[PDB]
RNA sequence: GGCCAGCAUCAGUUUUGGUGGCAGGAUAAAUCCAUAGGAAUGUAGCUUGCCUGGUAAGUAUUAUAGCCUGUG
RNA sequence: AGAACUGGCGAUGCGGGAUGAACCGAACGUAGAGUUAAGGUGCCGGAAUACACGCUCAUCAGACACACAAAAGGUGUUAGUUCAUCUAGACAGCCGGACGGUGGCCAUGGAAGUCGGAAUCCGCUAAGGAGUGUGUAACAACUCACCGGCCGAAUGAACUA
RNA sequence: GCAGUCAAGCGUUAGCGACAUUGCUUUUGAUUCUUCGAUGUCGGCUCUUCCUAUCAUACCGAAGCAGAAUUCGGUAA
RNA sequence: GGCAUGCCGCGAAGCUACCAUCCGCUGGAUUAUGGCUGAACGCCUCUAAGUCAGAAUCCAUGCUAGAACGCGGUGAUUUCUUGCUCCACACAAUAUAGAUGGAUACGAAUAAGGCGUCCUUGUGGCGUCGCUGAACCAUAGCAGGCUAGCAACGGUGCACUUGGCGGAAAGGCCUUGGGUGCUUGCUGGCGAAUUGCAAUGUCAUUUUGCGUGGGGAUAAAUCAUUUGUAUACGACUUAGA
């Protein structure tokens, strides 16, 4: 019979860092452009969403139904630094990594730990070499022209413009898709500074794989007949694979949270607020299901690393109406007008 | 006679090229291996993925992590090999081994270094012909050593820029033998001839 | 006025090389020379079909090579 | 199971046998020199990865208290014995003959040789089975038992290690 | 098993003996209504680990296997 | 308002659920099996040589942890503990799994190759070599002195300087320009003693510290407060010049 989980999956000790590292990335499909193989953000709760579905040969086609969906934060990023690998028999090895130079506080506070104590001798010294008319940063390019076979980029999470306010933010590698490392490295030099749109990297029933760590429960630790004679639970990488985007969260304009069916104009913003979260006010990813950890806990996008030919990825979604009901309790309204449409006027009105 | 040796894999017997090295590594002499994915095991390929399934197979019974690491690497392999003929649990068995590099290809700077061979261990030269032998690479590459690709590209490049050394040296030492020719018949040729050389 | 070594030759144990003269075999035997013969895995030559100038067995037991046998 | 008889341990050190209280050797004070028994001379392991005649492909050979699952069997290998084929053309490979009474006699819708079954003849020759098989309602259709047309020098059968 | 039978081979070379072989081995799918002194602690829960002399799934194979479905040899833990 | 976790209906939240929801991979090598070519044996043949398709089998793709004694890159590294570091030498102690000339670089085949040559560039012809590296350089001066010239103007140590190549652990190699020593390639003027018939007779550096003098830089994390996504206890992740 079976056991008490999966021994593939044993031994279980706590994670070694909250963000979750990429373990591999998609295949590098020369002929594509040089486009971004995944994503980091900050998921913040759960809505049920209600749509109808193509799927011919299905108990419910042409039925509406009601399916679990997430929304995950991620507002624009911007590219702080390139990364080069070389082929070795002992693996990927990293070469050489270059900075514009013009990295905000965010990235320094993530650097440092007692920024408050800390003096502040951010790479200014180093900038120093490249505030001049340059030489140093083509001898940079040329020697991940010449090597690095494998390029990935590095970049970082604008954690102030999260809705949840806080000063350090995240940094982590991002390879790219593009034709011959000259194109990716060109490319990267390029988008140095410049912000990233989320939209660019995914679209409408994209297939999506990601990683996170799982909520900690603290510690873990009867039949006496174990051994023959001749302890934590949660806080871990996990990883979920074969999850559809339904739409694009493009959480800086008004008539996201709305279909064009219901049309109802408001944001996803569910009334009050998300629990233990601030409130949504840029970009955003909307995924069905679920990812493993809590609110405020970084995650990370990918594509599944190998396209999908199933009818499923294939079938389009055309939803209907998004719930953004207060999930601070038995929540009964959208918005405040339907409250208002309830109740009346109130003491407070008058 | 060398302070250090290099001897190529290629071409060799994997149990008298690690005894022998064993030898001359217990007497004080600095050896290093390379190209060891090249090096061959006398048998059918069959027959030596049997026997090293029979290795993998031993481990400490009840606690699976702190076995003996069932190496897949060519270069890991031989060392495993060498390890044996060597008293590993001695302090002069230890001293030996430190002495004892084993890379896969011919990385740098080895691969400017000169290279030999043992007469007594190439495969070619002991093995009858026709013979069944196996590969350590292809045994390593169907134990899960996913370099194989990796190393042919190293393999390659470090092949043509050798070969392009060569033709230069060549061009000069073609030189050097006209230059030596025409200087014959000099006296002091005449009494090097007369003297041995 | 002693202790530790080197050098030359010494007596015992013992190890590894060089060299000369003798006795024994079939008074070693092969090899070498002479003598009369035999054969082919036929030597020169001759002979028949083919064809650039070789080829095969037919003859040829030593001839423009040699072998063996018996004896001295 | 039981008898007389021999050796060792008993009372025992030492070299080797991975190690074995019964194995091989071996006359036990303290040191030096040189030669050996047993085991060997690829490493642990001190000694030739010595010469020479052959075998061994083994999916875990082989280095195993030698004891029995052990008798054969392998279109696996190496070496030998006997009996015949033979230039009155050695075995094997391509082509034809394979007849005539006859479709034998009894069984009977059909057994023309190949669903039943007794002998299997005589005529005839280089040779022909009242049939070896493949397949037919009934022959019919094809092969060899046996022979010849070409080849082209050793071959087939039973045993032993 | 016993007692033979044929006799590949060994034989004092009269005897042995491999494989087959005859007799125990309610002929009308009837009913035996049969289930005969185990002197011993083991028996059953859960989970793990190992074998294949493997039930399913998987692999292919031989069948009066036309399909459905069925009989069986083998690979595979 | 306390009291009898007094209770009642609701009740977030702590725990937690087939008693709720989202997902649960894809390329090769094989077993048995079906074949190819083709012998063995002048036939034949899936096997002896190779090879095709081929199992939930094997390897990786993917997943969890990560050598707590593996690795690469990146930023900083103390202004009055003036403390610290690089480089030229300057004395010491340290110890060398053990210097006592030189790791001298094609690859492929081993029933075949390297070199020069001819073209027709060929899987070509000719000559040349293996049958060991017992090979090539270099090796003369106090562990290598003080000097005179001869002809070459070559060989080579040394700091600058020009460009190129090298990422598998590159940290290495070649080279443009002269400058400064050696030159035993050749011939001469001198010291060798006494270190007593031998007592390795050292002149190789590994690291560390203080000194001179030309430059170089002006940080950290913890303690503590706090926070809670972490949380038995520890650890850990946030915020305050």
């Amino acid at each position: 019979a079976p056991r008490h989980g999966h021994l593939g999956f044993l031994p279980r000790k706590r994670a070694a860092s909250i963000r979750a590292r990429v373990k591999a990335f998609p295949k590098d499909d020369r002929s594509k452009p040089v486009a971004l193989t995944s994503f980091l953000g900050y998921k913040a709760g759960m809505t049920t969403i209600v749509r109808d579905l193509d799927r011919p040969g299905s108990k419910f086609h042409k039925r509406e139904v009601v399916e679990a969906v997430t929304v995950v934060d991620t507002p624009p990023v911007v590219v702080v630094g390139v990364v080069g690998y070389v082929e070795t028999p002992r693996g990927l090895r990293s070469l050489t990594t270059v900075w514009a130079e013009h990295l905000s506080d965010e990235v320094k506070r993530r650097f440092y730990k007692n920024w408050y104590k800390s003096k502040k001798k951010a790479f200014t010294k180093y900038s120093a070499k490249y505030a001049q008319d340059g030489a140093g940063i083509e001898r940079e390019l040329a020697r991940i022209k010449k090597y690095a076979s494998v390029v990935r980029v590095l970049v970082h999470t604008q954690i102030r413009k999260t809705p949840l306010a806080q000063k350090k933010a995240h940094l982590a590698e991002i390879q790219l898709n593009g034709g011959s490392i000259s194109e990716k490295v060109d490319w990267a030099r390029e988008h140095f500074e410049k912000t990233v749109a989320v939209d660019s990297v995914f679209e409408q029933n994209e297939m999506i794989d990601a990683i996170a760590v799982t909520k900690g429960h603290g510690f873990e630790g009867k039949v006496a007949c174990i051994g023959a004679w001749h302890g934590q639970r949660g806080y871990h990488s996990r990883t979920s694979i074969n999850h559809k985007i339904y739409r694009v969260g493009k959480g800086d304009d008004e008539a996201n949270g709305a279909t064009s069916f219901d049309r109802t104009k408001k944001t996803i913003t569910p009334m009050g607020g998300f629990v233990h979260y601030g409130e949504i006010k840029n970009d955003f990813i909307m995924v069905k299901g679920c990812i493993p950890g809590n609110r405020k806990r970084i995650v990370t996008l990918r594509k599944s690393l190998y396209t999908n030919t199933s009818r499923k990825a294939l079938e389009e979604v055309s939803l209907k109406w998004i719930d953004t009901a207060s999930k601070f309790g038995k929540g009964r309204f959208q918005t405040p007008a339907e409250k208002h449409a309830f109740m009346g006027t109130l003491k407070k009105d008058l | 006679v060398e302070p250090v040796v290099v001897i190529d894999g290629k071409g060799h017997l994997v149990g008298r090229l690690a005894s022998v090295v064993a030898k001359q590594l217990l007497n004080g002499q600095k050896i290093v291996v390379v190209r060891a994915e090249e090096l061959n095991i006398s048998g059918e390929f069959f027959r030596n993925k049997l026997k090293y399934h029979d290795f993998l197979r031993k481990a400490t019974a009840f606690n699976k992590t702190r076995g003996p690491f069932h190496f897949r690497a060519p270069s890991r392999i031989f060392y495993k090999a060498l390890r044996g003929m060597v008293s590993h649990k001695t302090a002069r068995g230890k001293a030996a081994l430190e002495r004892l590099k084993v890379f896969e290809g011919i990385p740098p700077p080895y691969d400017k270094k000169k290279r030999v061979v043992v007469p007594q261990a190439l495969r070619v030269l002991r093995l009858k012909p026709g013979r069944k032998y196996t590969t350590l690479g292809k045994l390593s590459t169907s134990v899960g050593w996913k370099y194989e690709d990796v190393v042919a590209k190293l393999e390659a490049k470090r092949k043509v820029s050798s070969a392009e050394y060569y033709a230069k040296k060549r061009a000069f030492t073609k030189k050097v033998a006209s230059a030596n020719a025409t200087a014959a018949e000099s006296d002091v040729a005449k009494q090097l001839a007369a003297l041995g050389y």
